[PDB]
């Protein structure tokens, strides 16, 4: 997976089908990537917010989460 | 030949005083018989238009593409993203359930919106043109139906008179006048595939104007209606899919069949149906042979055999072995009395030519035919 | 944590003696309160099967070929094709006009017919996989709900009873029966291609059975009603065009519109809805706690104030400063009467660990709630 | 186009597009191919009788006709 920051002070993690079930450190934070339809990327993308996690909470209905980073994002294409 | 075309058309008409008043229809064709004038056989040939405008064009196949999601806690009021004002896209807002499990300091439904872009694929448009009523030109074809040629006449609405030369048979006047709503008639092609379609299919302009699928007119950037194929999916905490509604190509061709398939050559657009009223003017049509000596009696050969025409009309085709050309003697009796000629000549003065197509009605029953002294038995149904 | 997960669900039930009945479904989950005992949550997590059986599969598109036309005469009989009589072609047998003009001796209807031969085109195919009662499994799940450790239980209609081992709570003992027609549920997929489709569908079986599409299974030659994609042209005397009727996934995901989305996890086919019986055995659950102090009442401080859980019960975190492991102190009043306690704890016995989330419920109206001497006020509706 | 006897007795003239509107020589005979859907050889072919019009007769309803050759067909992929 590949990390880059936006001007808007957001970031962006660009996952494929090998980053399905890893986890990965963005900042001084860590994100944890668990969705299972991604594939090589392309323009048949998706992408949406990598919900941060409060300490002491359990994920619920996510499959990607952040723990002590804020304002992340995940994209990936479903090609291949 | 001699006008054989029309003697195998399903739908023909016998026409039989100067001036006659025809209606014409597409596949059809009409004889015209008349007391020593040669008969004529007059068919609406086409109705097409060159470069008719061009309406709307429907996507067949969305090509959906940069699908995001933006959501909400509870109380914090509307997930937006740019995509909702922009062109080229297709948005839906929903709820999910949301909560401390997923940053939200309430347990409830929180707004969500998912957006995409949407745009056509290739080879995957449907395309239209409409007719124009001062534009058409309608054709109309004049043949001697005399068995031993063929004038075409172009005709627009500002030009409805003309007169064709039949060679030796004189002038013929035609005045044709034409008959639906054109600016309410469209063609419909598809963009070719690896598939074998029909050409195009003519429709009514107001059933082609609801076709649930996304339009736009040639060189616009976005397609109006792109929603028509698009399905979004149950939504998440912060996630929702949106998925295609696939190829549109069999829905099309489905609500097609039995629709009729119209034809395009070249530049030209066909109306697959229609009909023309003409006059046609007789006074200058003359009989060729008023010179030619009675043919021998003795030297005719059954080349086809008297036959039904399909049309209560009687076919036959001779072989003549003398002096050439000459006037064909033709008769024909009822079983029981030799002295009188039944036979009524649809081919009036039928002539043997240096290098023989006869057709006739006759009353129902047992007959003979002669050609000369040639004879055949013939029961007319 | 400490079982919030059931917290979340929209779909929560509280049932609250030794044993307990409970009817468990896909996508909701009980909680279990017993006095003296710790709270359950139970759910069932999964209802699915390993490599179930194919059906039939289904063409979406077909690729036709090598199209031939043969036609008779009138009175020569019909005119054949060796194709009509073999596999994997669709046929029609039509009446052409035929004469003269044709090499025909006679004026009339003629025998035609046109044979294409039918494949379907590649990553075109839907293919379903039949469900057996037999060989399904179902996933129960329970986790302490405690506010401070989720067991799995796999069933099978062979092996219905199974003991969890709830670390310090003790044993839970489960006895689980399973109940729709399993071997009359198709689990439904299309080939993928580029566009963006959901990954399966659930459908009846005789829904299924009756999709006018061609058909076959997997590894036969060709494919059955192959009639159903193909549409034959007008007939001319000797020629009698063959069409293809488009790509039906539009067709096919139209009618899939509002039908359930399934999902496939490797060979692991899950059931979109299902619910399953259990009796749950609480004699061997014990509190854990029975050694601990009282928190001290002045240390606590609120991690999340008291918030609607919405399922009509109140939800808070609490952050300890003092001596740990202990029992927090909890109780809350109806405003004019502080010395009545009227909390119910869905969480009995709540513990703040070395390294806290306490849910109630309450009766209508104005309530203050006390977590030590941390007070909230709290209208409950 | 191209010319080619079957084992049959029969005679198939392979055509393509450029073939539209021409006359070619098939043995003492001659066959004139009308078809305008033509295009280059494949699997999407269509393939008819290119019937024989009796001396003395105008050919009806047909895209393919021949004088002085019997038993010929026509064959045309539509590709390209």
């Amino acid at each position: 997976a590949t990390v880059r920051k936006e001007r808007d002070g957001s970031t962006v993690i660009r996952a494929e089908g090998k980053d399905a079930a890893t986890q990965v450190r963005v900042e001084n934070g860590t994100c944890v990537i668990l969705a299972t339809d991604m594939g090589s990327w392309c323009d048949d993308s998706l992408s949406y917010e990598c919900v941060t996690i409060d300490q002491g909470e359990e994920p619920v209905d996510v499959d990607c989460f952040c723990r002590n980073v804020d304002g992340v994002y995940l994209e990936y294409g479903r090609c291949g | 030949g001699g006008g054989s075309r029309c003697t195998h058309l399903e739908n023909r008409d016998f026409v039989t005083t100067t001036r006659v008043t025809l209606v014409l229809e597409l596949g059809g064709c009409v004889t015209i018989t008349a007391e020593g004038k040669p008969s004529m056989d007059v068919w609406l040939d086409a109705i097409y238009q060159e470069n008719p405008a061009k309406t709307r064009e429907y996507c067949l196949h969305a090509k959906l593409s940069d699908t995001k999601v933006a959501a909400r806690c509870p109380t914090m009021g509307p997930a937006t993203l740019a995509e909702e004002h922009q062109g080229g896209t297709v948005c839906k807002r929903d709820q999910s359930d949301r909560g401390w499990g997923n940053h939200c300091g309430l347990f409830g439904k929180g707004s969500i919106v998912a957006c995409v872009k949407a745009a056509c694929e290739a080879k995957k448009k449907a395309t239209g043109h409409v007719y124009d009523a001062n534009k058409i030109v309608y054709t109309v074809k004049v043949e001697p139906h005399t068995g031993d040629g063929r004038k075409t006449a172009s005709f627009t609405i500002s030009s409805e008179k003309t007169i064709l030369t039949m060679g030796e048979y004189g002038d013929v006047s035609l005045l044709c006048r034409v008959a639906v709503d054109l600016a309410q008639t469209v063609i419909l092609e598809l963009d070719k595939t690896v598939e074998h379609l029909p050409t195009a299919w003519q429709v009514h302009r107001d059933w082609f104007n609801d076709l649930a699928l996304p339009w736009k007119h040639e060189g616009a950037q976005n397609w109006n209606n792109a929603e028509r194929l698009v399905e979004f999916g149950a939504p998440h905490a912060v996630k929702m899919d949106v998925y295609n509604l696939g190829d549109q190509t069999g829905v099309l061709l489905k609500a097609l069949a039995g629709v009729p398939v119209a034809h395009i050559e070249g530049t030209k657009y066909h109306l697959k149906s229609g009909h023309v009223t003409c006059e046609v003017g007789l006074e200058k049509l003359k009989m060729k042979g008023l010179t030619y000596t009675m043919c021998d009696k003795t030297k005719f050969t059954w080349k086809r055999a008297p036959t039904d025409s399909g049309h209560d009309t009687v076919v036959m085709e001779v072989t003549f072995s003398g002096t050439k050309p000459c006037r064909i003697p033709v008769r024909a009796v009822a079983h029981g009395s030799p002295d009188v000629n039944v036979a009524m000549l649809i081919t009036p003065n039928p002539t043997i030519e240096n290098n023989g197509f006869i057709e006739m009605q006759l009353p129902p029953g047992d007959n003979i035919i002669y050609v000369g002294e040639l004879s055949h038995q013939w029961f007319q149904k």
